[PDB]
C-alpha cells in the first residue's frame, strides 16, 4: 500500500480582520490511507462546532479534506490545526499565519 | 469554459472482523460537489449537497441510492477477490477507489468518458477512451479485464457515458447554472515582508476564484523561478471559491525584476503584477 503524508494548510475564508466574523478552515490534503484526525484549536484548545468535507480525492487518488468553523479573530488568540496520521511521527500542529 | 464535467469519486475501505466495508461517494459537477453518499451515516441514502440539488424528486433519490448500494456490493466483492489476488492478509485494511463520469463538450458531444480504479492508492485498471478497451495495472487486473470482457463491462458503460451521463449533467448545468457556468476572476495582490534589511518575501494571492484551474507563476526578468518558488496547492475557500498564493524570498534591490502572472478562465487578460511600495 502507498503511504503519502498530508500537506496542511490553516487559513481564513475571508481577509482576516478582528471583530469581523470569518471562517477559519484547515485543508489536508495529498495524503493516503483516508483515516486521518484533524482538530482546529483556538489558544492550544479543541474548538467545538467543527465540521468538515465529504472524503473526495484527487487525479493521483490522493484524499482531501476541509474543516471549518465559524470563528471571529482578535489580537490577543491564536489558532492552530493540529493532525495525525499513520505517515507522521504524531499530531502535527501547524499554527495560523494571519499576516502573509 | 466549453468542457464541463461531471465526476462520481468513490472510496471503499474494508475493515475485517469490524464490520462490513465503510463506503463513500461524491459527485462533482466541474469544482462544485453536489452529492455524497456515506454508509455509515444513519440511513444511508444519496443525499444534496448543493442547493440546486434540492428540487430533485423523491425518485430521483431513491433510483441513485439503489445505484450506489449496488456499486458498494460490487466493491465489497472486488476488495475481496484483490486480497486474495495479492495473496494478502485477511486482517488487513485496504481501499478501493473509482472515479467515473463525463465530459461534455461546447457542442454536446461526448469529450471522454471515464471509469477507472486503483488499489490502495495505485492505478489497478481503466477504460479506454474508446469506451471498449481496458488497461489493467498488472496480472490482476488482466483477471479483472478478463472477467469484465466476459460480461460486457466496457459495452454496459459505454452506453451510460455517452447518454445518461451527458444528459443529466446537462440538466445539473442548467439548474444550477448561477453557480455552474460562471467564471469568477481571482481577487489578486502583492504582499511584501522583510525577511532581513536585504532580503524580503514576495507573495501573490489570487483569491475567491472558480473554477479551481488557475496558474501563478514568478518570473525574473521573464525567466520561470518555479524552482524557487513556495507554491501552496489551490485550497477552498469554503464559499465554492477558492485561493492560491505563490512566494519568492529576493534581494531587495531586484524587487521590481520579479511579475507575477496570473491566468483563469475568468480573467479577460492574462494578469501580470509586481509588488507596488
Ligand atoms: C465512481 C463511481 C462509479 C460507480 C460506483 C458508485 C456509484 C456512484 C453513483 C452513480 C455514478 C454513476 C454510476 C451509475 C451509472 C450506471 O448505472 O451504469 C453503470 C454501467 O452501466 C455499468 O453497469
Ligand atoms: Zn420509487
Ligand atoms: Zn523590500
Amino acid at each position: 500500500a502507498i503511504q503519502r503524508t498530508p500537506k496542511i494548510q490553516v487559513y481564513s475564508r475571508h481577509p482576516p480582520e478582528n471583530g469581523k466574523p470569518n471562517f477559519l478552515n484547515c485543508y489536508v490534503s495529498g495524503f493516503h490511507p483516508s483515516d486521518i484526525e484533524v482538530d482546529l484549536l483556538k489558544n492550544g484548545e479543541k474548538m467545538g462546532k467543527v465540521e468538515h468535507s465529504d472524503l473526495s480525492f484527487s487525479k493521483d487518488w490522493s484524499f482531501y479534506l476541509l474543516y471549518y468553523t465559524e470563528f471571529t479573530p482578535n489580537e490577543k488568540d491564536e489558532y492552530a490545526c493540529r493532525v495525525n496520521h499513520v505517515t507522521l511521527s504524531g499530531p502535527r500542529t501547524v499554527k495560523w499565519d494571519r499576516d502573509m | 469554459a466549453g468542457s464541463h464535467s461531471m465526476r462520481y469519486f468513490s472510496t471503499t475501505v474494508s475493515r475485517p472482523g469490524r464490520g462490513e466495508p465503510r463506503f463513500i461517494v461524491v459527485g462533482y459537477v466541474d469544482d462544485t460537489q453536489f452529492v455524497r453518499f456515506d454508509s455509515d451515516a444513519a440511513s444511508p441514502k444519496m443525499e444534496p449537497r448543493a442547493p440546486w440539488m434540492e428540487q430533485e424528486g423523491p425518485e430521483y433519490w431513491e433510483e441513485q441510492t439503489r445505484r450506489v448500494k449496488d456499486a458498494a456490493q460490487t466493491f465489497r466483492v472486488s476488495l475481496g477477490n484483490l486480497r486474495g489476488y495479492y495473496n494478502q492478509s485477511e486482517a488487513g485494511s485496504h481501499t478501493l477507489q473509482t472515479m467515473s463520469g463525463c465530459d461534455l463538450g461546447p457542442d454536446g458531444r461526448l469529450l471522454r468518458g471515464y471509469y477507472q480504479q486503483a488499489y490502495d492508492g495505485r492505478d489497478y485498471i481503466a477504460l479506454n477512451e474508446d469506451l471498449r478497451s481496458w488497461t489493467a495495472a498488472d496480472e490482476a487486473a488482466q483477471n479483472t479485464q478478463r472477467k469484465w470482457e466476459a460480461a460486457g463491462v466496457a459495452e454496459q458503460w459505454r452506453a451510460y457515458l455517452e447518454g445518461e451521463c451527458l444528459e443529466s449533467l446537462r440538466r445539473y448545468l442548467e439548474n444550477g447554472k448561477e453557480t455552474l457556468q460562471r467564471a469568477e476572476p481571482p481577487k489578486t495582490h502583492v504582499t511584501h515582508h522583510p525577511v532581513s534589511d536585504h532580503e524580503a518575501t514576495l507573495r501573490c494571492w489570487a483569491l475567491g476564484f472558480y473554477p479551481a484551474e488557475i496558474t501563478l507563476t514568478w518570473q525574473r526578468d521573464g525567466e520561470d523561478q518555479t524552482q524557487d518558488t513556495e507554491l501552496v496547492e489551490t485550497r477552498p475557500g469554503g464559499d465554492g471559491t477558492f485561493q492560491k498564493w505563490g512566494a519568492v524570498v529576493v534581494p531587495s534591490g531586484e524587487e521590481q525584476r520579479y511579475t507575477c502572472h496570473v491566468q483563469h478562465e475568468g480573467l479577460p487578460e492574462p494578469l501580470t503584477l509586481r509588488w507596488e511600495p
